[PDB]
């Protein structure tokens, strides 16, 4: 029949509402998958600092510009260490390096890079812990360091580089 | 200038170099601010409540850059207060 066997049917109305939804999917196709957004980029960098009262983050993949003025905070003389994310939804990359240079009063004095090895596309993000460093110390050295970071690889291609400013403090823990 | 006037990655930032700093840095701020001791024994119980601060004093006009960066300098922070004022200034040579 046409006005019968709806009365069993029903349950076609409640699992019908739910097609609306599946509708949004339609108005982001990108997947992240598309030839617009890169391989390989670092979602964030971090400052663990046992030393510290808790610990220190920054975000990236943005307005990289920004960090050029803004600072972070550590102690005179303190120990910390650098900690950077990334995540690779593209293919595999060999080779890869973190570089990393200090800047003092706007006059670099050093830099080192940090091998970090090779990592696959996998649809989450790998992390990368430095060493012990020291930090600078008296009062004319308590101003804002900037350093520079840049990735690269064995291809020769520049992944991100970025560059953030460092307010060694005289305390930060009491 | 009003606080609003910074960048959203100013705004972060001025939460993310703050965990770095003492964990009772805020409580100095909140002092100097006026804000009421039973208000600082609440702030204090929570994890991060220096970016509670920063959302709660933004509620109201009274968050100038000024204002906020004369209280800086009572509880001499005026190292911090140089270097966030980096982006806090005229400043754009492109």
């Amino acid at each position: 029949a046409q006005k019968s066997i709806q009365e069993i049917q029903e349950l076609d109305k409640d699992d019908e509402s739910l097609r609306k939804y599946k509708e949004a999917l339609l108005g982001r196709v990108a997947v992240s998958a598309d030839p617009n957004v890169p391989n390989v980029v670092v979602t964030g960098l971090t400052l663990v600092c046992s030393s510290a009262p808790g610990p220190l983050e920054l975000d990236l993949t943005g307005d990289l510009e920004s960090f050029k003025k803004q600072s972070f905070v550590l102690k005179e003389g303190v120990e910390y260490r650098i900690k950077i994310s990334f995540r690779v939804n593209r293919e595999i990359v060999s080779g890869m390096k973190y570089i990393q240079h200090t800047y003092r009063k706007g006059v670099k004095i050093d830099k080192t890079d940090y091998m970090v090895g090779s990592y696959g596309p996998r649809a989450e993000e790998y992390e990368f812990l430095t060493p012990v460093e020291e930090a600078p110390k008296g009062m004319l050295a308590r101003g804002s360091y900037s350093i520079k970071s840049r990735f690269t690889d064995d291809d020769k291609t520049d992944h991100l580089s970025w560059e953030w400013n460092l307010t060694i403090k005289k305390d930060w823990k009491d | 200038g009003l606080y609003s006037s910074l960048p959203p990655a100013k705004r972060e930032e001025v939460e993310k170099l703050l965990n770095g700093s003492a964990g009772d840095t805020w409580r100095h701020l909140a002092g100097e601010l006026g804000y009421q001791p039973e208000h600082i024994d609440s702030f204090t119980h929570e994890a991060c409540p220096v970016r509670a601060l920063l959302a709660s004093w933004a509620t109201q006009d009274s968050a100038t850059l000024d204002a906020l960066l004369a209280a800086l300098r009572r509880i001499q922070r005026a190292d911090l207060v140089e270097s966030l004022c980096s982006e806090s200034t005229a400043t754009s040579p492109v």
